[PDB]
């Protein structure tokens, strides 16, 4: 996701002293020149923050010109892609040959390559929006490539889950930690409640692992949507609300965290129980309470940001209507 | 053209766009360093004997700012 | 369990030279001659005579045809744009010490 | 990208184990034919690469 | 062995320049003294 990063690197100048009358100035020109829109160092580069720390403009020695050269430390922000990762807006450009590959449409290009072995990435035709979900695989970021190159399948949601056991009670003051990023999650939500509400239901349930067209809305503050299936007649617990819970310094974090297919993704609602009465796909994992709320936050958050991207890269009516058969594939896909 | 991350020869190429380390990969750092041809002919050779050649690159120095 | 042993890449071993800070000494602390070496001087009139090739803006009132007679009339007169780095020392750290020196305050030698 | 001004400040010499030869090198040779028509053949030992 | 550059002959055999003589000392920019007096060529 979008985050900041700091580089170093040395920059050539062609015209020391014309380069010297306004360094910060020239600085960030030939910074933004030579690194935006570009991959390094396993980052793509959107744009130049600032210039933490630099070097006098010195004068090459080994070659005979006047040419000079520059050390600049520089915070960029960059977005960088982890696997599962969902992406709302990506363009079939050739979907033949038993390959598809498509690009990405929001503000982190990218180039993914959809297999043929499954159906339903065989029935994506070329010049249709349809979205996607990064493999499991890393995505490879070749350094001075404008774009990202990863692989990725149509986004069906999964019925598979899996249950974490936290073993260490709540980390102490790795809450603030954990509050950098409550505070993202905050602001894709705030983005979210600007949307039509319509529209968010018609993407969630339409994504929703079972489909439920009861209309019945869950009624959050600070995230509403319609309502789904009740495991056990268990009650989940808001993540935010717990983490809020850190001035308190008592959260229960030992009791296993889990998120059942039935419980809306963006909603930030999961299950706590004390021992795994949740059905275990695979046996719960062994991780800390750090481990375990990280990777929470970071679904959630994945899937509100699919949410709002799937909003507003749809936001016309004859576009759904082309994408239906998309819409069709996962409808058809989706059980209960 | 030396990579810095790993101080092995890397391959760069700036009119046909080629930014790539066979060692790193991806974390490469292209660092040009100037030379002659018969001092890269001399490290391949020596490289041909099983012996590796590392180039630690002068190290970047920033004012304290 | 006896375990064998499978030699890593060199490459895998290293690491590069961590960066490092310019520590500039003050002014009154400075123990370097303060008159130009020759070498110094005619470093820095061949580094401004090629950059006067690059570009050919001179702060010097008189007119010359020539990048080597600006140069040199910039650093006779106290005019050259340039200053002189001496590297005293370089830190187990990662300091740099180094000196600062300006050529347009400095005692100049004998070029011809 | 452009790769800035450096300077060789040390050298270390090692042995190179077949672990380095496998990661540095380019290609394979697998052939014994060495020209196919004028340009080079390829796998053999003056593979255009 | 980890062989430091220095002298002649360990900068001439990576055929880099020894740093004496002439480029013994560095040489900086002035930018305090250039953007007091000099224009870019922009501006
Ligand atoms: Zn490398």
């Amino acid at each position: 996701m979008i985050d900041q990063k700091i580089f170093e690197t040395t920059l050539n100048i062609d015209d020391p002293t014309n380069f010297c009358t306004n360094v910060e100035a020239h600085l960030l020109k030939e910074l933004e020149n030579i690194y935006v829109g570009k991959c390094f160092k396993n980052s793509f580069i959107l744009n130049i923050t600032g210039v933490i720390q630099r070097s006098p403009c010195f004068i090459m020695r080994t070659n005979n010109s006047g040419r000079g050269y520059m050390h600049v430390r520089f915070s960029a922000v960059v977005s960088y892609l982890n696997a599962f990762d969902l992406i709302a807006a990506v363009k079939i450009i050739k979907n033949d040959s038993n390959i598809i590959l498509g690009e990405s449409l929001l503000t982190e290009p990218v180039t993914i390559v959809i297999p043929s072995s499954e159906s339903q990435n065989n029935v994506a035709e070329v010049g249709q929006i349809v979205p996607v979900q990064l493999a499991n695989s890393s995505v490879y970021y070749i350094p001075g490539r404008q774009q990202a190159s990863a692989t990725g399948s149509i986004f069906i949601p999964k019925h598979t889950f899996s249950v974490y056991h936290v073993q260490e009670e709540l980390t102490q003051e790795q809450a603030l930690n954990l509050t950098k990023l409550v505070n993202i999650i905050e602001m894709l939500l705030e983005s979210r409640s600007k949307k039509d509400f319509k529209q968010i239901c018609f993407f969630e349930k339409l994504y929703y692992t079972y489909s439920i067209s009861s209309d019945e809305i869950l009624d959050l503050k600070i995230w509403k949507g319609p309502k789904g299936k009740e495991m056990s007649r268990l009650k989940p617990c808001n993540v935010l609300s717990f983490l809020y819970d850190a001035l308190k310094n008592k959260s229960s974090s030992l009791g296993f965290w889990a998120r059942p297919p039935n419980l809306l993704k963006s909603s930030p609602l999961a299950y706590q129980q004390d021992q795994n009465s949740f059905n275990a796909t695979e046996l719960p994992i062994i991780c800390s309470a750090e481990v375990m709320f990280v990777t929470l936050l970071k679904e959630i958050i994945n899937y509100l940001q699919f949410m709002n991207d799937l909003c507003d890269t749809f936001n016309n009516e004859q576009l759904i209507k082309r994408h239906e058969n998309i819409w069709m594939l996962i409808e058809q896909r989706k059980i209960g | 053209y030396i990579c810095r991350n790993c101080g092995e020869p890397a391959i760069y190429n700036a009119s046909h766009p080629i930014y790539k380390c066979m060692n790193c990969d991806v974390q490469a750092d292209i660092g040009m360093v100037d030379s002659r041809r018969s001092s890269i002919v001399f490290q391949h050779e020596m490289r041909a004997a099983n012996v590796n050649i590392t180039s630690v690159l002068s190290p970047r120095v920033f004012q304290p700012a | 369990k006896d375990e064998i042993v499978e030699s890593p890449s060199i490459c895998e071993g290293f690491v590069q030279a961590s960066s490092q800070t310019l520590v500039i000494i003050p002014d009154n602390e400075r123990i370097t001659s303060n008159v130009l070496t020759t070498f110094e001087a005619t470093r820095l009139v061949a580094v401004r005579a090629q950059q006067l090739a690059i570009n050919g803006s001179t702060m010097l009132k008189k007119k010359y045809s020539s990048p080597i007679d600006i140069a040199k009339q910039e650093l006779f007169n106290r005019k050259i744009p340039l200053l002189v780095m001496r590297c005293i020392k370089v830190t187990p750290e990662g300091q740099k010490i180094v000196e600062i020196w300006n050529p347009r305050e400095m005692g100049i030698p004998l070029l011809d | 990208m452009e790769a800035g001004y450096a300077e060789i400040a040390a050298v270390q010499f090692n042995i190179a184990g077949d672990n380095d030869h496998k990661r540095q090198g380019v290609m394979e040779v697998t052939i014994s034919n060495l020209f196919e028509g004028t340009l080079p053949a390829e796998g053999g030992i003056y593979d255009a690469r | 062995a980890v062989n430091p550059i220095y002298g002649i002959a360990a900068p001439t055999l990576m055929g880099s320049v020894p740093r004496i003589g002439t480029m013994y000392s560095d040489i900086i920019m002035d930018e305090k003294y250039i953007t007091e007096n000099y224009k870019s060529v922009d501006s």
